[PDB]
RNA sequence: UAGCGGCGAGCGAACGGGGAGCAGCCCAGAGCCUGAAUCAGUGUGUGUGUUAGUGGAAGCGUCUGGAAAGGCGCGCGAUACAGGGUGACAGCCCCGUACACAAAAAUGCACAUGCUGUGAGCUCGAUGAGUAGGGCGGGACACGUGGUAUCCUGUCUGAAUAUGGGGGGACCAUCCUCCAAGGCUAAAUACUCCUGACUGACCGAUAGUGAACCAGUACCGUGAGGGAAAGGCGAAAAGAACCCCGGCGAGGGGAGUGAAAAAGAACCUGAAACCGUGUACGUACAAGCAGUGGGAGCACGCUUAGGCGUGUGACUGCGUACCUUUUGUAUAAUGGGUCAGCGACUUAUAUUCUGUAGCAAGGUUAACCGAAUAGGGGAGCCGAAGGGAAACCGAGUCUUAACU
RNA sequence: GCUUGACUGCGAGCGUGACGGCGCGAGCAGGUGCGAAAGCAGGUCAUAGUGAUCCGGUGGUUCUGAAUGGAAGGGCCAUC
């Protein structure tokens, strides 16, 4: 093991394309750009979504919906997360302390995702019908 | 710098569970009286972006 | 065997390679530049008219085609530093330390010291141990051993905190105080 | 990491100019011309490895024809006769015999004549 | 991201969080008590920097060579093996370097202590009006007048002033929060004409500054302004006494110096195009991309004594350069007089895919702290759940009064 | 003659398009007309009679509602 006996893993270091370095390379002359047109040019090529002047898809289709401000401050808690809080009480504050939800989350819902195997008190959070069954199955309480 | 979302595309397409995009159908803004109820009814639900167009949508929505 | 996960794991060459390369990349200063056609000193005057003179059309005296012109893709100062994942760094160190043990290049001592800050003392101490090119790793920074080792080019004296993967590989042997081993284990877990 | 091209460029140009020795004028002196000359020399040499096989067969056939007609038979009948005699001696050897051992060529003609008659 | 946006191209926050750094005050006024607090100014000391410096270890023999620092042998210093120089590559030859010291005089800074301004503290108060706000026109806010808050004001107006007023994104109520129309304020931040030291997977004379050189010069331009080319003898000038040809030339030949002068100043190396002299072979009855395949002869070398090799190439088959551009080019389409040097897919950041490595239902940290490529820092980001425009529901959800 | 199936929600499956789209459709739910009944009817013998998106209008719908209650504005459905 010396500085001149270390190799990278096979396949880890592919050589970069070098365009315009002769016939042998396979990328000589035009450098893989073909012949002429806008796409051959330095800085050449049409913007994203441009379809040649045809009304593009993102303009011929209608806008829909609005963005909810409430959704940004609402989170989902997995059953797996219930055992990651300290003390076995799952509140908004205990989830925030355990870094399960962000600090600005005002509303949180426990869903049936993953599993729970401890008696956890859930307080102040919504709970799905499946999550409620799972929490109660493992001896927990859903305080509203 | 960060790629900029094409904001018009972000108002037209929502990404689905398997990474497709839903959109609202064209042809249901106006000139509705002449259109059959059946035609309009089929235009109400959201539809998926077709394979030909996904490349164009993905380009426009790098942070979708 | 000390911890087996630290001192008796397989040599992951690919991982060690990445961390060694990253280390050398981290040593690069990356201080240089050339002048683009924007930065070469000269006028923006078109050297001669577009048409009629019989010459190739010219636009700038600073064209990179021209003698004295800009460099087409003039270098800027670069940061060549790579990210090494904490776990990949620590993983590489464990692989290195484990190989040093397998290759009989790690020697452990209870104590390593010299009396005065005198290069002659350390030189004599080292040649008694059949050592010449050696990284000496101590629990703490000792003044006298450091000063004694300074003028010996083949010898380097570190604390446990200042181990690096290149130095572990570079030096023929690595002397570690028993205290340094405790600290390096604590480091790597 | 600036790379000067002089040493490598020189070596490449010299390699081509060495292959262009003997060529007329700019073709043995001037890289641009010598390079074209060397490429064309290679194209011709490729072509003429095939043509050589054609030209030598053509030469052998002409000589066999001459030698056969000295012995009172055409080339075309001679070859047909040897084939009917089951003689597998090829044209290179027949043409060589035709020149260097005329009596053995006469014996081949006699064998060929016997096979046809 | 939210938004803004011929809702196009594009533009693009804030709240909140993690860090760096942190510092508060005064007037709109009298009275009491006094000059006490704190920074300014101008001195004396006091250390401590700066502007010259001082000391600073240890090697010889032999070999090659013009020369030793190289080889070889045997020593020695090292808080000094940074670096430079010396006739080739020197820890020990020299200058340094580590380290330890130094200021008559001037001066930066940090304090200690006079002097002259400076006023602390307490009670009593007081609380910035052509202002806030408005109408019109503009501008600024990520925010293009929009449903448009907020800020600024050219124009016209115009409050309440603490029992009051501002703001909380049209607006109103409620609640919360703050106090405009007076002012000052260090640090974290930005920059480098300039000085010192140090560093570079930066350049090495067409590069690197335009400028390695007497370069912003020569030169060009009325002027603003434009703007070059041009480095290297040798270790040491020992830079060639003297002689000879020549015009008391140029230039040269000797001699001498030197390791070398084919290092002689038109000077290290000394490529190529281009131009010559010499030799071998061919070539004056012969038609074309000049080669290629075949091939005699001649010359010169060589080991069957033989063929072989090297040069040449009579004669002969085949054979219309290259690049570009094109349906298609010997094309009478394009480009190139030749050589040499230089000359074109990069860099940064974001994003996706592939490979590869780590870890794995987790993965990873950013700024920053840290002399620390370590270690700390999990603020964040991505992922483990989706459906719906959304509220919301959730392994479902949406659709619909309800789904086969 | 009697009528409003020129219905509302959906839709197996299929045709035709680069796409945006366009077309055909039995059957299911609700409610309806005609017929004694089987049944037939989601416009017209069929194939032309058309215009994306943006912006804005009108009606419905507390889906949203920038401290909170409202509102404005936005969304969604119908339509211009
Ligand atoms: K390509
Ligand atoms: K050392
Ligand atoms: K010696
Ligand atoms: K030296
Ligand atoms: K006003
Ligand atoms: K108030
Ligand atoms: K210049
Ligand atoms: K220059
Ligand atoms: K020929
Ligand atoms: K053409
Ligand atoms: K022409
Ligand atoms: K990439
Ligand atoms: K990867
Ligand atoms: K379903
Ligand atoms: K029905
Ligand atoms: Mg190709
Ligand atoms: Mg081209
Ligand atoms: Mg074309
Ligand atoms: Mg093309
Ligand atoms: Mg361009
Ligand atoms: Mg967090
Ligand atoms: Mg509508
Ligand atoms: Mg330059
Ligand atoms: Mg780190
Ligand atoms: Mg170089
Ligand atoms: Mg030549
Ligand atoms: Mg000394
Ligand atoms: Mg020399
Ligand atoms: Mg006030
Ligand atoms: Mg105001
Ligand atoms: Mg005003
Ligand atoms: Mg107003
Ligand atoms: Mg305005
Ligand atoms: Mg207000
Ligand atoms: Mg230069
Ligand atoms: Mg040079
Ligand atoms: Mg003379
Ligand atoms: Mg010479
Ligand atoms: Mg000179
Ligand atoms: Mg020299
Ligand atoms: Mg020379
Ligand atoms: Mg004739
Ligand atoms: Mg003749
Ligand atoms: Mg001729
Ligand atoms: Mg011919
Ligand atoms: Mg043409
Ligand atoms: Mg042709
Ligand atoms: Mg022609
Ligand atoms: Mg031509
Ligand atoms: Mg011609
Ligand atoms: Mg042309
Ligand atoms: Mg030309
Ligand atoms: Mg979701
Ligand atoms: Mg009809
Ligand atoms: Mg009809
Ligand atoms: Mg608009
Ligand atoms: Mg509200
Ligand atoms: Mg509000």
């Amino acid at each position: 093991m010396r500085l001149n006996t270390l190799s990278p893993a096979e396949g880890s270091k592919k050589a970069g394309k070098r365009l315009g370095r002769g016939i042998g390379s396979g990328l000589g002359k035009t450098g893989g750009r073909g012949h002429k047109g806008q796409k051959s040019r330095s800085g050449g090529g049409v913007r994203r979504g441009f379809e040649g002047g045809q009304m593009p898809l993102y303009r011929r289709l209608p806008k829909f919906g609005f963005t909810s401000r409430k959704a940004a401050i609402t989170a989902e808690i997995r059953l797996s997360d219930l055992a990651k809080v300290e003390g076995g009480v799952v509140d908004l504050n205990t989830l925030k302390a355990a870094n399960i939800i962000g600090i600005q989350i005002e509303f949180a819902k426990v869903i049936l995702a993953g599993e729970v195997t401890t008696p956890v008190t859930v307080r102040g959070l919504r709970v799905t019908k499946g999550a409620r069954a799972a929490i109660e199955a493992a001896g927990g309480k859903i305080e509203e | 710098p960060k790629i900029k979302t094409v904001r018009g595309a972000a108002k037209r397409f929502k990404k689905t569970g398997k990474g497709g995009f839903k959109h609202k159908h064209a042809n249901l803004r106006h000139i509705l009286t002449k259109k059959a109820t059946k035609r309009k009814r089929h235009l109400r639900p959201k539809a998926m972006v077709s394979k030909g167009d996904l490349g164009l949508v993905i380009a426009c929505l790098p942070y979708a | 065997m000390v911890s087996e996960t630290t001192f008796g794991r397989d040599f992951n060459e690919a991982l060690v390679h990445q961390v060694v390369v990253a280390y050398a990349a981290g040593a690069r200063q990356g201080t240089r530049a050339q002048k683009t056609r924007a930065e070469v000193t000269g006028s923006g005057k078109k050297p001669w008219r577009q048409k009629g003179t019989g010459r190739a059309r010219s636009g700038s005296i600073k064209s990179p085609i021209w003698r004295s012109g800009g460099v087409t893709f003039a270098a800027r100062p670069q940061d060549h530093s790579q990210k090494v994942n904490k776990k990949m760094y620590r993983g590489a160190l464990k692989s290195i330390l484990s190989e040093l043990v397998r290759q009989d290049r790690l020697i452990v001592v209870e104590k390593f010291s010299v009396e005065a800050p005198k290069t002659k003392l350390l030189a004599q101490k080292l040649k008694d141990m059949a050592l010449e090119d050696v990284l000496i790793i101590t629990g703490e920074l000792d003044e006298n051993l450091f000063l004694a080792a300074r003028n010996l080019h083949k010898v380097d004296v570190r604390d446990a905190t200042g181990i690096d993967p290149v130095s572990l590989i570079a030096f023929d042997k690595v002397v570690m105080t028993a205290d340094a081993v405790k600290q390096v284990e604590e480091m790597l877990a | 990491a600036r790379v000067k091209r002089g040493v490598i460029a020189r070596a490449r140009h010299k390699k081509i100019l060495k292959q262009a020795k003997g060529y007329y004028g700019a073709r043995s002196r001037v890289y641009r011309v010598a390079f074209q000359a060397v490429i064309k020399a290679g194209q011709y040499a490729y072509r003429d490895r095939r043509q050589r096989k054609r030209q030598f067969r053509q030469l052998w056939i002409a000589r066999i024809n001459a030698a056969a007609r000295q012995n009172g038979i055409s080339y075309s009948k001679f070859i047909n006769g040897l084939k009917k005699a089951s003689v597998e001696i090829d044209r290179k050897i027949l043409a060589d015999i035709a020149v260097f051992d005329k009596v053995a060529f006469t014996a081949l003609v006699e064998k060929a004549k016997a096979a046809l008659a």
